[PDB]
């Protein structure tokens, strides 16, 4: 439900497995996504005890909703490191208070 | 690797 409401915040799931957050994840994510529009922030958060395909959440805050829509349309179903990425929106206010485990 | 599309 929240994942279908367009905001400037994009959530990426399934980028890497649980316990597989590496140091280059932020740079690879942000530099590619800069082509949908200006990126303000890139946040990596790992939900403890979550399943392999849900555990690692990568958030991007774009400057504008139009960029975010482009990113969600292009990144959902896209491969990253052999994994099929899931892309959706995230509530801005929840993202900004670090409520990163909703939905 | 850039892992995009790989």
């Amino acid at each position: 439900a929240m994942g279908k409401c367009p905001t400037k915040v994009v959530l990426l799931r399934n980028m890497v497995g649980a316990g597989e957050v590496d140091e280059d994840l932020e740079v690879e994510t942000k530099e590619e996504c800069e082509k949908y529009g200006k990126v303000g922030k890139c946040v990596i958060f790992e939900i403890p005890g979550a399943p392999d395909d849900e555990a690692v959440r990568i958030f991007l805050e774009f400057e504008r909703v139009e960029s975010a829509i482009k990113a969600v349309v292009d990144l959902n179903g896209r491969y990253f490191g052999g994994r099929v990425v899931k892309a959706c929106f995230y509530n801005l206010d929840k993202f900004r208070v670090l409520d990163l485990a909703e939905q | 690797k850039s892992r995009w599309d790989e």
